[PDB]
RNA sequence: GAGGUAAAGCGAAUGAUUAGAAGUCUUGGGGUUGAAAUGACCUUAACUUAUUCUCAAACUUUAAAUAUGUAAGAAGUCCUUGUUGCUUAAUUGAACGUGGACAAUUGAAUGAAGAGCUUUUAGUGGGCCAUUUUUGGUAAGCAGAACUGGCGAUGCGGGAUGA
RNA sequence: CCUAAGGGGGACUCAUGGAGAACAGAAAUCUCCAGUAGAACAAAAGGGUAAAAGUCCCCUUGAUUUUGAUUUUCAGUGUGAA
RNA sequence: GGUUGCGGCCAUAUCUAGCAGAAAGCACCGUUCCCCGUUCGAUCAACCGUAGUUAAGCUGCUAAGAGCAAUACCGAGUAGUGUAGUGGGAGACCAUACGCGAAACUAUUGUGCUGCAAUCU
């Protein structure tokens, strides 16, 4: 049925997505990206542990789905299903094609499905508490083992999933810069409305 | 008589969408 | 099947310009053209009549025919070993004057400008072009501009 | 100055529709009714597209509507509010400052009835609007209407009890 | 959805200036400007024929690079100066400017003793024909803008007055008020009519004996003059005359110079407020907004 | 001058796509508080708004490198006025001209066993390989294109050996 | 495939959204506002197009005659088309 | 300098919401015998300039406005890329050498200029 993942790996042809010209494509393995306590604000989670490939290569969808499912079931069971916050970083959008008379007529059919990752992407992304450190770094080199190739286990510079190092997040907070909005965050912008930008944010100390 | 506008350019029988629940 | 037609691959190359579609500003039409000017050449996609091929679009040439809404251009095309003279009728829409002439028009005017002060001061001019030469000694000061020692940094990730 | 004599709210046209279901006699009689209640020939309008469910086919005459404009269109608005007692809801005038009722009669306006025509029930639009609306009509130079002199339903619906008498509901 | 987006903005391309005004009819100038190459720095004259609620504008016009550059223009206002005082939009007034510029414009060339025009106007349709053994008449073409063409409209006057004063512009007349259509004829008796204002008259005779008091308000000024029907057509009559008799430009005598008008008109309209003017008031607004902080 | 490929973009169009948050009077449903009220509520799902993760050979605002068209004078630039059945309202222009002015730094570099021209005829019309770009294919000492350099047609030193 | 779906001129603005009007309802017709084209242009797709090339109206046959030059494919041969 | 007619470049000119607008001009505005077009003198046509108004159009100003335009010890000499090696690496790919070199991002500034004719406090 499946071939070996080997016949896959690299990024040979052009990006072959999904569209009006193949259309019998089937979906993805993975259709979850986002596990744990999502619904955990910004401020709960401080810590952010990146997966990054080292390699310039193809990631099957079922190469994702076996990762997460590893990464997830492990750090549930030993910290708890609230303990933490998973995103998986690279969507498979790249149809791979099979073709099996001979080679007479071989364009292929859609066989499954990959994301095409760059040298230094984030494939899997992870924030959670400082203490829960430990745990977090062992799911995430479990999943290594699930995927080919190099990579490396990357402790973020930064607070949770915000673009701010962890000292300035905490002077855009309390400089009243940094507002809630469920999941994420929105900052204080000065250009616009002024009127509308000092309602959003009361707490805005203006120098 | 009286009547000839329809400057709109309609398809077929185009019930339009709306059409629906 | 293979598709060779006239405007093939001319997808984008005939295309208005983002936010300029629509109506051609008229000094394309009031613009005069003279056998002997030269003009570049570019397909507006808005006008199918006297359209140039896509070879055309992009390329420099001579006003050789002046018409009623159009002129003929004559250019130099490489067919194997040699030159083809090509006599393109092409609308008005699709030409505009060549700025070579200009920058080409106004030396000739500031060398005669040159050589006759020149001679009016009895010295000599010389009008020769030169290329960018090899720049002179110089002196550095470095009163408020003290060198400062900078050094290789060392290796961080920011993600 | 917002008491202006330019910012007089007052009558633009008046639009009257009967949407008979089907084509032939029946809107022809329809049309006769318009043709005798404004004095002006009517327009016929045609169905845009085909829908099975209400026996219609496209480009089939459907309904019927005619513009009346003047003293003759404050004439028949006056006669078909006393049909409607002078009692309007708030739900019937649009943002824009237009309203508009529904007649189920012909004959309750006050014209003489006959068998042959039968009755036929009318809807009724008022289109509102103050001076200067050429602007937005007319070939040359046409632009917008300024805020404070657009029409709205609060202004619309406060010179409708003035000039009117009549009662605003909202059910 | 929220329409109006930042991104609506973006993309949006803004038509050209004077058409997004809604002045210039593009299409039509497009055909009317442009020149036969050949023909090159030749340029196309046009006659641009403008209607304001109370002024006739006609120029003769020839197009450039750097904008339009006036031959000679005459106006609706300058008919007081030719014993025209009242009714400045009439069809005649029409007839009066187009006549008018016609003789202004061949003055300014010097075609004045060639190509007199039409001196005995009986109504007829005519085109200015050339001389034989001499320069072509000045040919002209109508330019009417966005104003629609019908049988009887006031613009066919001009045309039909700079017809008559020796400008060669081509026309047909079966726009002129007149033409018959079922009979295709031109009833040069009614354009005769309409070309010395006996419309106006027969509409004063007709109301002075119907509705006096409507007589009253709307011809006021002929009260005042003691002017009846039976002089009007005197009134177009002498003018013509002395319309040919010195038809050059006389600018109005200007009740103040260049300078005191600009300064006075610089008086008034507001000037934009410096950048730190507007970040004080950003700055005090903010402050006066911290008393809604709840 | 032309271009629309690489990169880049998606809180820009189109199309794909992950997640919450706040809202609205077609909320889409479950249980209410309902007697009904749809008049609220608990809930899930839709949309809307400001955000979020990830994408495109047959998407795109922007937009390279390499490559590509034209020009760099004497057949040039300027002045005056001749020809015509073409053109202008014209004594306006168009083209081709008579007469006059601008002298070797005559208007970039570099090179040039010098430039230009004609006739006639052979063989050939199975190709293949290497770097880089690249398509089909799991791939192949597989099949197919782009630019250049090579082998064929070529010996010589090296790669033991080898088109 | 088309006597218009060709040609000329003129008037209008399309897809669509919001708010309103008896029967009338998600969908009949009418009104205002919004509406960069998100429609439509015979057809496959791309391009192009808004006082138009789209919708509608009026008049027409330039879809005519004589033969050359030219562009593309190109050997700078033919055919088709322009 | 304001305003009108005709324009060139075609948003530094557009969009939204407020505020102001002397003179003239423009505009709205009044009327339907006549030329003319409509279901409708609403649009178009004609007449009056007589009865009224700057409410609107138009113009200017305001907005940590959207958009647009311009600039750069912004990002970034990054991504990419011409050229080279008997460079590294099993490979994927990567580093280096002589050259060329973005976009997004960020910050700041700005928000039509102007030609011909006419006219005006
Ligand atoms: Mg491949
Ligand atoms: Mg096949
Ligand atoms: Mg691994
Ligand atoms: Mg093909
Ligand atoms: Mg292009
Ligand atoms: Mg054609
Ligand atoms: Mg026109
Ligand atoms: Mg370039
Ligand atoms: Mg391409
Ligand atoms: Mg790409
Ligand atoms: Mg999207
Ligand atoms: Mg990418
Ligand atoms: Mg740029
Ligand atoms: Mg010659
Ligand atoms: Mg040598
Ligand atoms: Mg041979
Ligand atoms: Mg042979
Ligand atoms: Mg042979
Ligand atoms: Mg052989
Ligand atoms: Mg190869
Ligand atoms: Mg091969
Ligand atoms: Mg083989
Ligand atoms: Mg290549
Ligand atoms: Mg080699
Ligand atoms: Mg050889
Ligand atoms: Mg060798
Ligand atoms: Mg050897
Ligand atoms: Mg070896
Ligand atoms: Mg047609
Ligand atoms: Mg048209
Ligand atoms: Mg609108
Ligand atoms: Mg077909
Ligand atoms: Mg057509
Ligand atoms: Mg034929
Ligand atoms: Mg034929
Ligand atoms: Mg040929
Ligand atoms: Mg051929
Ligand atoms: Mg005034
Ligand atoms: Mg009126
Ligand atoms: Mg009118
Ligand atoms: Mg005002
Ligand atoms: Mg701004
Ligand atoms: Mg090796
Ligand atoms: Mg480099
Ligand atoms: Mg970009």
């Amino acid at each position: 049925a499946r071939r070996p993942a080997r016949c896959y790996r690299y990024c040979k042809n052009k990006p072959y997505p999904k569209s009006r010209y193949n259309r019998a494509v089937p979906d993805a393995k993975i259709r979850i990206y986002d596990l744990g306590r999502k619904k955990a604000t910004v401020d709960e989670f401080p810590l952010c542990i990146h997966l990054v490939s080292n390699e310039l290569e193809q990631l099957s969808s079922e190469a994702l789905e076996a990762a997460r499912i590893c990464a997830n079931k492990y750090i549930t069971k030993v910290s708890g299903r609230d303990s933490f916050h998973l995103r998986v970083r690279v969507h498979p959008f790249h149809v791979l094609r099979i073709n099996k008379q001979g080679m007479r007529g071989a364009w292929g059919k859609p066989h499954g499905l990959a994301a095409r990752v760059s040298i230094g992407q984030i494939i899997m992304s992870a924030r959670t508490k400082d203490s829960n450190k430990d745990v977090v770094i062992e799911g995430l080199r479990r999943a290594r083992y699930k995927f080919p190739g190099q990579q490396k286990i990357i402790i973020s510079k930064k607070w949770g999933f915000t673009p701010l190092n962890r000292d300035e997040y905490i002077a855009k907070k309390t400089n009243g810069e940094v507002i809630d909005d469920g999941a994420y965050v929105k900052f204080l912008s000065r250009k616009g409305n002024l009127e509308a930008n000092l309602q959003q944010f009361p707490n805005y100390q203006y120098s | 008589t009286s009547s000839k506008k329809s400057d709109a350019a309609p398809a077929s029988a185009d019930p339009a969408k709306a059409k629906k629940k | 099947g293979k598709s060779r037609g006239y405007r093939s691959g001319t997808r984008y190359a005939f295309q208005r310009d983002f936010k300029k579609h629509g109506a051609i500003p008229l000094s394309t039409y009031l613009k005069v053209y003279k056998v002997g000017d030269i003009v570049d050449i570019k397909a507006n996609g808005s006008i199918q009549k006297g359209m140039p091929h896509k070879y055309y679009h992009g390329k420099t040439g001579i006003v050789y025919n002046v018409t009623k809404s159009s002129v003929g251009v004559i250019i130099n095309k490489v067919v194997g070993n040699r030159y083809i003279e090509k006599r393109v009728n092409l609308r008005v829409e699709h030409v505009k004057h060549s700025a070579c002439r200009q920058e080409f028009l106004n030396r000739v005017k500031s060398n005669a400008a040159k050589k006759r002060e020149a001679k009016a001061n009895g010295e000599t001019v010389y009008l020769k072009r030169q290329a960018a030469k090899p720049r002179g000694s110089r002196i550095i000061s470095t009163e408020g501009n003290i060198p400062q020692t900078l050094a290789p940094v060392a290796y961080e990730t920011f993600i | 100055k917002s008491q202006n004599v330019m910012r007089e709210l007052r009558i633009e046209k008046l639009v009257l529709n009967i949407c008979v279901g089907e084509s032939g006699d029946r809107l022809t009689r329809a049309a006769k009714v318009l043709e005798q209640l404004s004095g002006q020939t009517p327009v016929q309008s045609k169905a845009r597209y085909t829908v099975r469910t209400f026996g219609i086919r496209r480009n089939e005459k459907i309904a019927v509507h005619v513009t009346v404009r003047g003293p003759k269109a404050e004439e028949i608005l006056e006669r078909g509010l006393k049909v409607k007692e002078y009692q309007l809801r708030s739900k019937n005038f649009s943002a824009t400052g237009n309203f508009g009722f529904g007649i189920d009669e012909h004959i309750d306006l006050g014209i003489k009835y006959d068998p042959s025509i039968g009755i036929y029930g009318m809807d009724f639009y008022v289109v509102m609007g103050r001076a200067g609306a050429r602007v937005t009509r007319r070939k040359r130079a046409r632009s917008t209407i300024g805020n404070s002199h657009k029409t709205n339903k609060e202004d619309t619906i406060q010179w409708f009890k003035t000039r009117y008498d009549a009662e605003v509901l909202d059910k | 959805k929220e329409f109006r987006t930042s991104a609506y903005h973006s993309r949006f391309q803004t038509p050209f200036r004077r058409r997004q005004e809604g002045k210039t009819d593009y299409y039509q100038r497009k055909r009317l400007v442009t020149q036969h190459k050949a023909k090159y720095n030749s340029p196309k004259y046009r006659l641009v024929v403008r209607f304001t609620n109370k002024d006739i504008i006609a120029q003769i016009v020839s197009a450039h690079i750097t904008g339009d550059v006036v031959f000679t223009a005459a106006y609706a206002h300058e008919l007081p100066r030719y014993g025209i005082k009242y009714g400045l939009t009439n069809w005649s007034a029409a007839y009066a400017v187009g006549l008018l510029v016609a003789r202004r414009a061949l003055q300014k060339l010097g075609l004045d003793e060639t190509y007199t025009g039409v001196e005995e106007v009986e109504g007829e349709f005519e085109l200015t024909e050339a001389v034989e053994d001499g320069p072509r008449p000045f040919k002209v073409f109508l330019d009417i803008g966005l104003q629609r063409t019908t049988t009887g409209a006031r613009v066919f006057g001009v045309l039909k007055g700079a017809s008559d004063g020796g400008l060669y512009v081509p026309h047909s007349p079966n726009r002129f008020p007149g033409w018959d259509i079922e009979a295709e004829e031109l009833d040069a008796e009614l354009l005769r009519k309409y070309i010395f204002g006996g419309h106006v008259a027969e509409y004063m005779e007709e109301l002075l004996d119907d509705d006096e008091e409507k007589y009253k308000s709307i011809f006021k000024n002929y009260i005042e003059e003691e002017i009846e029907s039976e002089d009007v057509e005197e009134i177009y009559a002498n003018a013509h005359e002395a319309i040919r008799a010195d038809p050059s430009f006389k600018p109005t005598e200007k009740k103040f110079t260049k300078e005191q008008y600009k300064a006075e008109s610089k008086k008034y309209r507001q000037q934009k407020l410096t950048r730190a003017e507007r970040q004080a008031k950003v700055a005090k607004k903010i402050a006066e907004f911290k008393a809604q902080q709840e």
